[PDB]
């Protein structure tokens, strides 16, 4: 999708649009509408998906929570090219990116449209929230001068 | 699109639903024996022999098998096709303008009956007025009732062959489409024009063709003749069909048609007759002999009847 | 098999094991249907409402082609108006009289063969004429074109969607300024100036 900057999303966090958001996390939509007690069958589950009820969100908000997503752009110039950040459910066609960083990214605003992979497994979330997530590198693995510089 | 089908997506299906051991055993023991259909189970004792004893009985395995006809695409497998009709009419809606009963009444028994005609059987059901004809447009609007597979998106186009024109008041061909290539597609372009020119479609039917003309019109072999012709189809503005116009007799008769005609006529002549239940083969014998095609009666009747033909199960 | 033949007698057959192949939209397509077309095939019996089309253009055909011979027809009229004021006048009476009032006897003799054999030759050479213009394009209406040799006919719908700006954007300016929308901004937040006209 486009990336849309906002004065917002602490450094870890991007803007996840919702209707994106439904159809990447839907395996665990069906799991926890198994779980809570809400459902008959699988496919009775999928009919409740596409009608779109205002508890599936309600369970979305808690399927997503504390489980972040990886972002990549076509090119990838090093190794910071590509972070982590936890989704945050907002209203529109376009993801938001947090602004402090212009620089590993090296790409400004003109409408460039931007790749969102996500891992699952288990420990994937752990190794999404340690050697990943952008709070936890503050500086460039050829220099050590600070990167993530206010401009 | 180069998708899984058929007991592919059904076992990927059954893997859904938990089954522990048993349940999943007897489960693949079912779901192979699914067809094109999809309601055909087979003999049942089949299923239950081919598990080798060791407990599982019946009663275990008919609720796996009700489990097995409850899937997605309604009825399933089941047994005589009075089942999953059943279970299409439970699962379908649950509040219906008394549809549900006179349904379960309708797919219960005496539907045998009820399918050609109602008449004598609209007083058995007490149904009356549009009530009836209603519950009756309800079973026309149920269902094969899977067959929701395939996924067929392609045709494979005949894309013809050679073609031909109609002149004046003659028809010749041109092998119309798109040196040793040239010339190689223009032997199959002349003597196909002339084998054209020979056989007119004309009017009704064909005119016999021999393929001992062919080969001597050309001198070419016929075995070559023919065998080019039986893959490849002869496109021409009308039907699609080439190999038809090849394969011929002598009809045996000086006064006369060959094999196209006489079967394509002969049907053509039981197409129209019988004012109620006739399915007389000697009287269409006659009627053959009647035209001076020399008919024996024993191959018009065994020959007459093949190819789709109610015949001689039409008594 | 017999449960074959009873499953073709309960429903008509309903076509039976013939395919389901069809036209059906793919997703992410919305809106309503613009125009059908459906082009046949010369000898195919097409029947349909395919026939509806022919027969509004014939009425648009018709209706482009009748002004033309009604103005001129209206010339006609005209100078027939102009030759029957010179004698026998009856006015209100003539007014009252439409289609030449029986070409109003014969006057005089030199009125009579030049002005009736005028009128009823020039009348008639366009009538005939606006018939032959009929019936030639009446030929152009109904036909049917080249095609395919494994073609029967053709089917041809055409769609439209109403799409309103959001915060994808990518507007331009003259200048060479790119960008995109931000945000959805409200009114009642943003600047403005002494009158109270927001920006």
């Amino acid at each position: 999708s486009v990336i849309t900057v906002g004065p917002y999303l602490r450094l870890h966090q991007c803007g996840l649009p919702k209707k994106m958001a439904l159809e990447l996390f839907k395996p665990f939509i069906y799991g926890k509408l198994e779980l809570r007690g809400l459902a008959t069958t699988i496919k009775a589950a999928k009919k409740m998906v596409e009608r779109e009820e205002a508890v599936v969100w309600d369970i979305l908000d808690e399927v997503i929570r504390e489980h972040p997503v990886l972002l990549n752009r076509a090119p990838t110039l090093h190794r910071l090219g590509i972070q982590a950040f936890e989704p945050v459910l907002i209203e529109g066609k376009a993801i938001q990116l947090h602004p402090l960083v212009c620089a590993a990214y090296n790409a400004d605003f003109d409408g460039d449209q931007m790749a969102v992979h996500v891992p699952l497994t288990l420990e994937a979330q752990l190794e999404a929230r340690a050697l990943m997530m952008s709070t936890n590198n503050i500086l460039s693995p050829a220099n050590g001068e600070p990167i993530i510089v206010p401009s | 699109e180069t998708t899984q089908t058929l007991q592919d997506y059904l076992m990927w299906q059954v893997e859904l639903t938990p089954f522990t051991d048993t349940d999943r055993a007897i489960a693949t023991s079912i779901v192979d024996a699914v067809d094109d259909t999809g309601y055909l189970t087979i003999q049942i004792e089949d299923i239950v022999d081919s598990i080798g004893d060791d407990e599982i009985g019946l009663e275990e395995v008919e609720a796996v098998l009700k489990r097995i006809q409850r899937f997605d695409p309604v009825g399933v497998a089941a047994k005589d096709l009075r089942d999953c009709l059943l279970i299409q009419l439970s699962q379908f809606a649950k509040e219906t303008p008394w549809l549900e009963e006179a349904r379960l009444i309708i797919s219960d028994h005496l539907d045998l009956l009820a399918n050609h005609d109602f008449r004598t059987l609209m007083r058995v059901t007490r149904l009356k007025e549009e009530v009836l004809k209603e519950a009756v447009n309800l079973i026309q609007s149920l269902d094969x009732x899977x067959x929701x597979x395939x996924x067929x998106x392609x045709x494979x186009x005949x894309x013809x062959x050679x073609x031909x024109x109609x002149x004046x008041x003659x028809x010749x061909x041109x092998x119309x489409x798109x040196s040793a290539n040239d010339t190689l597609l223009r032997v199959s372009r002349c003597i196909v024009e002339q084998q054209q020119a020979f056989f007119e479609q004309g009017e009704e039917y064909m005119k016999p063709m021999v393929l001992a003309d062919i080969a001597q019109a050309v001198e070419m072999h016929e075995s070559t003749i023919s065998r080019v012709t039986t893959q490849k189809y002869l496109h021409s503005p009308r039907g699609i069909x080439x190999x038809x116009x090849x394969x011929x007799x002598x009809x045996x008769x000086x006064x006369x048609a060959s094999s196209t005609a006489i079967r394509a006529l002969v049907k053509k002549l039981i197409a129209a007759e019988n004012p109620a239940k006739p399915l007389s083969d000697s009287k269409l014998t006659s009627m053959l002999s009647e035209q001076g095609i020399m008919v024996a009666r024993r191959t018009v009747a065994k020959y007459r009847e093949s190819l789709s033909i109610p015949p001689s199960n039409q008594r | 098999t017999p449960e074959e033949k009873l499953l073709r007698a309960i429903f008509g057959e309903k076509a039976s094991d013939v395919k389901d192949s069809s036209l059906r939209v793919p997703n992410g397509v919305s809106g309503t249907v613009i125009d059908v077309q459906v082009f046949t095939r010369d000898g195919v019996e097409k029947d349909k409402r395919a026939l509806e089309i022919e027969e509004m253009q014939l009425k648009q055909a018709k209706k482009d082609l009748s002004e033309e011979l009604q103005i001129l027809e209206a010339g006609l009229f005209s100078r027939i108006r102009a030759v029957l004021v010179a004698g026998g006048v009856e006015a209100e009476k003539l007014d009252k009289l439409p289609r030449d009032r029986w070409l109003e006897l014969g006057l005089t003799d030199e009125e009579k063969q030049n002005q009736l054999e005028q009128l009823a030759e020039q009348y008639d050479e366009l009538k005939h004429e606006f018939e032959k213009k009929l019936e030639a394009k009446r030929r152009k209406i109904t036909q049917g074109d080249d095609l395919a040799p494994g073609v029967l006919k053709i089917v041809k719908v055409y769609l439209a969607v109403k799409r309103r700006i959001q915060p994808g954007d990518k507007m331009a300016g003259r200048h060479g300024n790119k960008g995109v929308i931000s945000k959805i901004n409200p009114i009642e937040d943003m600047p403005y100036d002494e009158n109270g006209t927001p920006v």
